[PDB]
């Protein structure tokens, strides 16, 4: 289940877990949305070798289910982002944690509100293509998130 | 059939009513689990469910995985006792997934165009257990379904 959020030319593709039972169609999706690296921010549950031999680079970012990401998954998160737009600025960066609902649009949401968007809209922006993509807690950290144009560049 | 019915007049009633007026909820409908084995009795079980696409979930119910079609199941040697895993890891067939308040007329077009198959289940968003929100599957909804809710309702 693929959702593509983009702003300011960032591109973002928030999926859900792939499976090996249905990997070969996650891969086209990936494919059909000019996506090169898998950011999984869940425990993985999937083999990686199919994935690198298409392209698809995956990123382990993962932290703790329902909560907010620490400092140092934001600092690489934001790494990585600034990386593969420099890199190709077409290309889209995939997210994933387990339903693409939690982890996932959260680390998108920090990376819309460091481009300029309001955590209110940043949500809303999300939520028009994900339903229900971040919970309460999550939310009340995404509120006293402070940004500070670190995607500037 | 029916009469041959309006489809035009059918359909703009179908905007009327959702996946979830319509839909087999997950609890009557007949489903594999991704451990089952194909030996003869699980083959005679699926040929006498009258479907031709068989959910497969994985742990739970509600975690639907894929899908089993009856031709899937031709070329298999019911001695060999197979995995239904083996199988779906080879044909891969995905699955589609809608909310409960799909309007039947977007969903009976979505079915023509045949960008998502013939059956799309009907998830839900838990978000009451602790953790990330997470998609409950609650029922499920075929072309079959919509077509006979059509010849249903023939003025």
């Amino acid at each position: 289940m693929p959702a593509l959020i983009e702003y300011k030319g960032m591109k973002f593709l928030i999926t859900d877990r792939p499976s090996d039972i249905t990997i070969n169609h996650y891969i086209m999706e990936l494919k059909k949305n000019n996506v090169n690296t898998v950011v999984r921010v869940c425990e993985p549950s999937y083999n990686t070798d199919e994935l690198e031999t298409q392209g698809i680079t995956v990123k382990d970012l993962a932290f703790e289910d329902g909560t907010f990401p620490p400092q140092q998954v934001v600092d690489e998160w934001f790494e990585v982002l600034k990386d593969k737009y420099q890199q190709n600025p077409e290309a889209a960066v995939a997210v994933h944690c387990v339903a693409g609902l939690g982890r996932a649009p959260v680390l998108v949401a920090l990376a819309l509100i460091e481009l300029g968007l309001k955590y209110e809209a940043a949500v809303e922006m999300i939520r028009d293509k994900r339903r229900g993509a971040i919970n309460a807690k999550q939310l009340s950290f995404l509120e006293k998130y402070k940004p500070k144009a670190r995607l500037k560049h | 059939p029916l009469g041959s019915v309006n489809i035009i007049s059918g359909a703009l009633e179908l905007r009327k009513k959702t996946v979830a007026d319509v839909m087999t909820h997950i609890n009557d409908a007949f489903m594999l689990s991704l451990d089952a084995l194909l030996d003869f009795e699980t083959v005679s079980e699926i040929m006498n469910s009258g479907y031709s696409r068989i959910p497969v979930y994985d742990g739970d119910r509600k975690n639907i995985v894929t899908l089993l079609y009856i031709k899937d199941l031709a070329f298999v040697d019911t001695d060999d006792n197979t995995p239904l895993k083996t199988l779906c890891e080879f044909y891969q067939n995905p699955v589609h997934f809608v909310f409960e308040d799909y309007t039947l007329d977007i969903m009976f077009n979505q079915f023509k165009e045949g960008t998502i198959g013939h059956i799309a289940f009907v998830h839900r968003v838990n978000n009451e257990g602790d953790g990330d929100p997470f998609y409950e599957t609650v029922g499920l909804v075929t072309l079959e379904d919509v077509i006979e809710e059509l010849i249903q309702a023939e003025i």
